[PDB]
């Protein structure tokens, strides 16, 4: 994340951090939510180079990278599940979502804490408005010229921005549609990074912190005219009912 | 990898 604090997963209780497996200690990979007890939402492109699920051990509950954090739980993929349209086009991803169901050496699903809870998805509709103002968090770079990685949850505020103005050809032009969803920092000061991908974009929907979008994209971190870009979760919704129901 | 990719593997 650039820009915005450290913080704890309390804060961000559905969190989820993907690693895969090594030849001997798993590789931080990218980021997730739990949007139920035994599923976690990410981005399809974090599992192309290796699609196998038997690759990939998910973490809830940390607050530090690589290490044990207490309240940590660690879970074997059960079933990895790519959007059946997912796709590459040599600037963005496309239709770029996957769901995990999670399980534990002896069982069981995520058992909720203060560290672990499960994050809502957007309703189908809803009248009355809410803020544009939404929640990224990660453990991605945080400077876009950055080597090196933070080790350590960080989280911030970015604003939305409407289709037609991310649309326009200063911005990225035709490469986003309405499967889209674009947010930024109105100063340009504060975005999603490397390393922060598959994880939660956080609105705030009838009252209770929403999973709106999934970390997809974006031409650097933070730059002017250039916000990132996530999956619309709203545009998912039956594709995922359909999966986890 | 799509060039405005944000993956740690890209």
């Amino acid at each position: 994340i650039v820009g915005g604090e450290f913080t704890e997963v309390e804060n961000q209780p559905w969190f989820a951090a993907i690693y895969q497996k090594n030849k001997s200690p798993p590789s931080f990979k990218c980021g997730g939510s739990l949007i139920s007890p035994c599923w976690v939402a990410s981005a399809a492109h974090c599992f192309i180079q290796l699609p196998k699920k038997e690759n990939y051990v998910v973490y809830l509950g940390q607050s530090k990278e690589s290490s044990y954090n207490p309240g940590e739980m660690k879970f074997e993929v059960e079933q990895l599940i790519l959007h059946e349209y997912y796709r590459e086009d040599s600037l963005a991803y496309h239709n770029d979502i996957a769901l995990l169901k999670i399980r534990t050496s002896t069982g069981q699903c995520a058992q909720p804490s203060r560290s672990i809870q499960t994050i809502a998805l957007p309703p189908r509709f809803t009248d009355a408005p809410f803020g544009s103002d939404c929640e990224i968090t990660g453990f991605g770079k945080e400077s876009e010229s950055d080597y090196l990685y933070p080790k350590n949850l960080k989280m911030s505020v970015v604003k939305l921005v409407s289709h037609e103005q991310c649309m326009q050809p200063h911005y990225y032009g035709s490469e986003i549609n309405y499967k889209m969803l674009c947010a930024a920092d109105p100063e340009w000061k504060t975005d999603s990074c490397k390393g922060d991908s598959g994880g939660p974009l956080i609105c705030n929907i009838e009252g209770r912190p929403t999973l709106s979008g999934i970390v997809s994209w974006g031409r650097g971190c933070a730059e002017k005219n250039k916000p990132g870009v996530y999956t619309r979760v709203s545009h998912f919704l039956d594709w995922i009912q359909s999966h986890i129901g | 990898c799509p060039a405005y990719s944000r993956y740690i593997g890209c």
